[PDB]
């Protein structure tokens, strides 16, 4: 199937990318026309 | 109370509550042992007082810094204010992480 | 009126699934007619 | 996205909509006109222009400006 | 290419929410990835069996259903003894998945229902927090509630418990109530009423919910912000919620008669009086106005939450469970790593800009925090509030410092603060992943040792295939649903604990000598007895560490006056299983059981033969004979032992 | 001793109220009177069919509350407390909530 050490790495990468994207969104929202 | 006294009461309540007061009352622990070596859910009175202090001080550092941003403030005093806030927050975070590591080995 | 009469009929014979289905249909129809009528009423009021 | 189902229609909120539609149209037209002018000036005036393709581009730009003026008068 | 501000904003929101939902569903399934997918912790086996019934018999047969396979001497009516929301949800999803041929067994739907609802919870939290303030806080709160460890602990793939869906129901009801307070419309209040009805049917915490809306309304009254919107919303919610909650069968007349639903009635009457007085204060001049100027008590599982001393000091069956003690700060930090450091900032933002919906979120936070401090099991309802507030907190800081930047339209302090905050968020993600992986995902049916020994399942399968169709087995209340779901035989006690006299009877049978206990077993018509031993495997949670609780529960009700729990200790007050043990403990029926032929089995290297791993001792009675019991079966590692109760002596002899 | 104020207030109420609001108040008085007679009967004979008493009674209380809420939303003196709840939308919400309540009351009575 899928070994754990793969699922954990996937979850870590996805979460870090998610939070960084959310932080970016805050920048984009502050600078509105 | 003007919505500030109530906030002070809530902060005091939060600190005390996160100190495991109900735990102490219901299950009486001795003041200082001999951090439980292997028991995650284990509360001595001193360790809990110290930790809840860390949590409350971190919140205080956030609000203390967040306030610093206000305009028309003298720079000599604002620099000191900013310093205090950064110190409090970083110390609270790193300390709490270290404490949890020491109490629960194998962390991460 | 048909919806309220159905509500009465449900009490004597129909169970809840059948009554709920019938109510779904009749309520959709009444909603369409009521939307049209209330739009007309709002125009006439102003 | 085709069903309104609204009873009391607010024309004040519809005026903003019929302004947003127009300003999008005008922004598209103006950006396209600037791009067309720059592209014509860069592809027809390298070393020889003969004032024929440049004249056609000027006529097209005048027609585009006239259409934009009509749209601006309509939105005004 | 270039895009509009609205297009890029919408794309960003959509992408963030999609990633958050996918992560929420992905993080939940660690146990399914490891061990084979099976319902675990033996609490949800009852829910699982119930769901299967609803999926293969219908609803009308399920609404009025009498179960004769549990609490054999008495009768158990499953159709009206439990809140039916989870089973209905699972059966509806199953029938929808079967209409379009996507045929999936009931077990797979039950296993993966909790991750799906945990994925829905993220979107609901985003909308709830968007109502509070700027959407950025909503995205942040959604992302943070995705990975929170408490919520992921109480809802894992393979855990079919009602709390999972319950939390989503509660958040939906809170969103509807906030929208009704802000909008002040009857339609939103009716939506809130329907959502509250769904919540009543799904979880037993509806009482909780119906004591936070009225308290908030009362808090709003004291402040003086009361308006017609709050009146309309609360009254409309109250009538419909009261009625809709009535017709849940298990509830009955609980809301109008009981004492947990009296705060709502009081606030309703006070609201009517206040509105009428305010209306009368306008039509008359000030001088004229100044001239004019049988019920049940607390049930007990709710009372102990208010007074955390009653259940531990008086009732020996509620405090017997493990997760009923107060929570410590270490547990608070373990569940929430960075959420705790942001609760005060969220409370400060709320207290700084007081609105008509902020007061409600503050009240929710405070009361829920207290309840989490008075019980471990109620940490759950604390995770959802925290995220919201924490989200707000973090969001605000970002929005405060991403405007000072020069690139946005000393200054570098803001950049340093942004970097610091990003570090906090990523370390919270890593902490949540580790806590989910290494602590919370675990099976209770299989003992993880990589070698696994599933003695429980093997014993249940033997009991299923090699006993008569009417054999009755008696065990402790813990292993009640598990036997019926797997062993599939008539049981005597169960994990409901709705008749303490029956459980006390079984405790007396397990804690007395062979003569009296044989009399009890003959009276109850029991055939096989299943006792977990775990002496060879080293299992801490065996059926010998619960013996003390058996004695306490059994020697309480009007017939165990001869049990006398202080008779099983040593003279100095110890509880040893060796020779120095009490001469009544070493002759107890429980001791004759689970120690038969255990005197001559080596279990260590440098240790004497009759050794017990869990107690680290030396059996007091090495050899004894069972007069009234035959050994029917014993698993490979001596973890589960099944004994067949004997008959009367043919020639009518004594057979003590 | 407290009759003059009542006379004044009753006189005033009529002048500052339109036709629709007076009509609605008549309907509301009817609801209140039916509920009071029902509750009095219950206090007179007792409650063997308790669920039927609850159903029939909370039907009255719910209709009373929906009438009061409709009255509040319609009255233009509160036009500043809703901002989007037009009279027609108010009547629509009234009908929706009333249908739900009547359905549940029927599903609860014997
Ligand atoms: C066992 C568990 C028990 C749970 C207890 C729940 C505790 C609730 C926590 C407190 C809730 C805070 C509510 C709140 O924010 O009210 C504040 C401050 O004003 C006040 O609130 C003063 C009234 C104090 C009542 C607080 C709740 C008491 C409810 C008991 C029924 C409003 O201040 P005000 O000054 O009243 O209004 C604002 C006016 N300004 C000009 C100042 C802006
Ligand atoms: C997708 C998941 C949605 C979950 C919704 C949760 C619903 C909880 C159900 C609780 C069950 C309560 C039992 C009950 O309602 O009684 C049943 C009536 O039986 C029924 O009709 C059950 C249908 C319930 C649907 C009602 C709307 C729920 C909407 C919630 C969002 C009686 O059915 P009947 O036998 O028809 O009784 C009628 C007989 N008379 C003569 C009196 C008319
Ligand atoms: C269980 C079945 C119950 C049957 C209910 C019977 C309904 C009676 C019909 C009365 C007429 C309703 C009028 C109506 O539809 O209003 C609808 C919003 O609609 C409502 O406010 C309530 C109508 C609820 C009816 C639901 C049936 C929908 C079926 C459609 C297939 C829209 O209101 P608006 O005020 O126009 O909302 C627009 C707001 N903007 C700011 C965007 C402009
Ligand atoms: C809203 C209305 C629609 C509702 C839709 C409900 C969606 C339900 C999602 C659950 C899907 C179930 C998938 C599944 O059952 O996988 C499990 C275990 O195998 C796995 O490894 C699966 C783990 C991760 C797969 C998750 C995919 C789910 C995607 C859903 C969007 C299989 O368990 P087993 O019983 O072991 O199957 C093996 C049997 N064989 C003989 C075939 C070998
Ligand atoms: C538009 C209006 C039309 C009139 C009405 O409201 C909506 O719609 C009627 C239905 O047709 C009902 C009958 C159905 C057949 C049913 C046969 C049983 O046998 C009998 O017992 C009851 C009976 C006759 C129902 C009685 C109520 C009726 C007449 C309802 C009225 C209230
Ligand atoms: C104008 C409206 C008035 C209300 C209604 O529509 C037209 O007129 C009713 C009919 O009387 C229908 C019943 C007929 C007998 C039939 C017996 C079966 O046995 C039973 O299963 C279904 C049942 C009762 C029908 C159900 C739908 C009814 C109630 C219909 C309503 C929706
Ligand atoms: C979202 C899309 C897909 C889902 C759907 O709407 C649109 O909503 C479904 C309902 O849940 C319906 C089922 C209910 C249970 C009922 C059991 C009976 O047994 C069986 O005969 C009919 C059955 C399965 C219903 C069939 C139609 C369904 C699947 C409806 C679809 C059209
Ligand atoms: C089985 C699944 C089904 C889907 C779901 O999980 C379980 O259960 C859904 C709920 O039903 C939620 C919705 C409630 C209604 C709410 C209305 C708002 O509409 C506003 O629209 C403005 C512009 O016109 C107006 O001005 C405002 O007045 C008006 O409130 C909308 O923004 C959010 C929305 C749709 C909720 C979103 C999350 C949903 C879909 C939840 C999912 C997670
Ligand atoms: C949303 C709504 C929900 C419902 C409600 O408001 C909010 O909340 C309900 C309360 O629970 C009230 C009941 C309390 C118990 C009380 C017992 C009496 O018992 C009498 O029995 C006689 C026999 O002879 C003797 O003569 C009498 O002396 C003896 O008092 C009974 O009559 C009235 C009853 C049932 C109350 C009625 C009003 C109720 C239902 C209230 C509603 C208004
Ligand atoms: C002050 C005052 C007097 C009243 C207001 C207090 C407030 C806010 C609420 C009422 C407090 C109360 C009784 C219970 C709190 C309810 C909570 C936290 C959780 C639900 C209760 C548990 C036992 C259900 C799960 O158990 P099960 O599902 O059944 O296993
Ligand atoms: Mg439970």
């Amino acid at each position: 199937m899928i070994t754990d050490v793969q699922l954990a790495i996937f979850a870590n990468m996805l979460g870090v990318s998610l939070f960084l994207l959310v932080v970016l969104y805050h920048y984009v929202a502050v600078n509105n026309p | 109370p003007s919505a500030m006294t109530v906030y002070a009461l809530v902060v005091v309540s939060y600190f005390l509550i996160t100190g495991g007061i109900i735990y102490d009352v219901i299950v009486e622990p001795p003041s200082v042992g001999s951090f439980l070596a292997y028991r995650v859910n284990g509360q001595y009175i001193m360790e809990g007082l110290a930790s809840s202090f860390l949590f409350t001080m971190g919140g205080l550092g956030f609000i203390i810094l967040d306030r610093s941003n206000a305009p028309n403030i003298p720079k000599l005093n604002r620099f000191l204010l900013l310093f205090i806030g950064f110190v409090c927050v970083l110390l609270s975070f790193f300390m709490a992480r270290v404490f949890m590591r020491m109490k629960l080995p194998g962390y991460l | 009126a048909a919806m309220l009469g159905l509500m009465y009929v449900y009490w004597t014979q129909l169970n809840m699934f059948q009554t709920l289905k019938y109510l779904a249909i009749l309520g959709s129809v009444t909603f369409l007619a009521g939307n049209r009528m209330l739009a007309q009423q709002a125009v006439k009021r102003t | 996205v085709r069903l309104d189902f609204s009873i009391t229609k607010d024309p004040a909120a519809e005026a903003r909509m019929k302004v947003a539609c127009i300003t999008e149209q005008v922004l598209t037209l103006v950006n396209k006109r600037i791009g067309l002018y720059r592209h014509f000036d860069e592809t027809v005036n390298r070393y020889k222009q003969s004032r024929d393709i440049s004249t056609l581009n000027s006529g097209k730009k005048s027609l585009e400006t006239e259409h934009k003026a009509l749209t601006s008068e309509i939105a005004l | 290419l270039r895009l509009s501000y609205e297009k890029q904003d919408t794309l960003l929101k959509l992408l963030i929410l999609s990633m958050a939902a996918v992560l929420s569903f992905s993080t939940r399934l660690f146990a399914v990835l490891r061990f084979e997918s099976v319902i675990h912790e033996f609490d949800p086996y009852f829910n699982y069996r119930t769901t299967r019934f609803l999926a293969e018999e219908g609803f009308y047969k399920f609404h009025n259903w009498f179960d004769d396979r549990a609490w054999y001497p008495l009768g158990r009516i499953i159709g009206g003894t439990i809140y039916p929301g989870l089973m209905i949800t699972s059966a509806a999803i199953y029938h929808v998945l079967h209409f379009f041929h996507i045929t999936i067994d009931i077990r797979n739907v039950c296993v993966f229902l909790a991750p799906l609802f945990s994925s829905f919870t993220t979107i609901v939290t985003y909308h709830l927090t968007k109502e509070l303030k700027d959407a950025g806080a909503g995205l942040l709160a959604a992302a943070m509630i995705a990975v929170v460890p408490g919520y992921i602990s109480r809802s894992v793939a393979g855990s079919y418990d009602n709390e999972g869906i319950a939390i989503f129901c509660m958040l939906l009801t809170y969103y509807m109530w906030i929208k009704a307070v802000k909008t002040g419309s009857i339609c939103w209040a009716a939506k809130c009423a329907l959502a509250y009805f769904y919540m009543v049917s799904s979880w037993g915490g509806y009482v909780f919910l119906i004591n936070l809306i009225p308290l908030h309304v009362l808090v709003l009254m004291l402040t003086g912000r009361f308006s017609h919107r709050i009146y309309v919303a609360y009254c409309t919610v109250y009538c419909l919620g009261t009625i809709l909650s009535m017709q849940i069968s298990f509830v009955g007349f609980q809301p109008v008669l009981s004492s947990e639903h009296m705060a709502a009635f009081g606030v309703f009457g006070l609201c009517q009086i206040h509105a009428f007085v305010d209306y009368l204060r306008s039509k008359l001049n000030p001088q004229q106005f100044e001239v004019l100027f049988k019920i049940s008590p607390w049930t007990g599982r709710f009372y102990s939450l208010l007074d955390p001393s009653y259940a531990k000091n008086n009732i020996p069956i509620i405090a017997s469970v493990s997760e009923h003690q107060p929570t410590t700060w270490s547990s608070y930090y373990f569940d929430l790593q960075l959420l705790v450091f942001m609760f005060p900032v969220g409370l400060y933002y709320c207290f700084s800009n007081l609105s008509d919906a902020r007061i409600f979120i503050i009240m929710y936070g405070v009361t829920s925090m207290y309840f989490s401090a008075v019980m471990v099991r109620l940490m759950l309802v604390l995770a959802p509030v925290m995220c919201i507030l924490s989200g707000i907190g973090v969001s605000q800081v970002l929005s405060t410092y991403m405007k000072n930047l020069d690139i946005s339209r000393k200054n570098e302090v803001a950049s340093g603060m942004i970097l610091v905050m990003a570090f906090f968020l990523i370390t919270y993600t890593f902490h949540s992943t580790w806590v989910t992986s290494e602590a919370y995902s675990s099976p209770s049916i299989v003992l993880s040792a990589r070698i696994i020994f599933d003695d429980f399942r093997e014993a249940y399968y033997w009991l299923r295939h090699n006993t008569p169709e009417d054999a009755k087995v008696m065990s402790w209340w813990d292993y009640g649903y598990q036997i019926t779901a797997m062993a599939n035989r008539t049981i005597l006690v169960d994990n409901n604990t709705w008749n303490n006299t029956h459980i006390s009877r079984v405790g007396q049978a397990m804690a007395s000598t062979e003569e009296k206990a044989y009399e009890i077993m003959r009276e109850l018509d029991v055939s096989y007895v299943l006792v977990i031993f775990g002496g060879l495997t080293g299992y801490s949670s065996d059926d010998i560490n619960k013996f003390l609780w058996m004695v306490r529960i059994g020697g309480s009700t009007d017939t165990g006056k001869h049990i006398k729990e202080n008779d099983y200790y040593t003279p100095t007050g110890e509880f040893r299983v060796d020779r120095e043990g009490s001469p009544v403990l070493l002759n107890c029926l429980m001791y004759k059981m689970c120690y038969y032929r255990f005197g001559q089995v080596y279990t260590e290297a440098k240790r004497p033969p009759g050794f017990d791993r869990v107690r680290n001792a030396e059996i007091g009675n090495k050899d004894f004979e069972l007069d009234v019991l035959e050994e029917a079966y014993t698993t490979e590692h001596w973890l589960v032992r099944i004994y067949k109760v004997k008959d009367l002596d043919n020639r009518g002899l004594s057979r003590t | 001793s407290v009759v003059s104020v009542i006379s004044r207030f009753l006189e005033e109420y009529l002048s500052s109220t339109p036709q629709r609001l007076k009509l609605l108040d008549a309907y509301l008085l009817y609801i209140l009177l039916t509920g009071a007679l029902q509750f009095g009967y219950c206090l007179l004979v007792g409650t063997f069919p308790f669920n039927s008493f609850l159903s029939g009674f909370i039907s009255c209380v719910g209709s009373f509350i929906l009438a009061v809420c409709l009255r509040i939303q319609i009255n233009p003196q509160n036009k500043a407390d809703f901002q989007g709840i037009s009279p027609e939308r108010a009547f629509a919400d009234f009908l929706f909530a009333s249908t739900i309540l009547h359905l549940v009351v029927m599903n609860f009575v014997g």
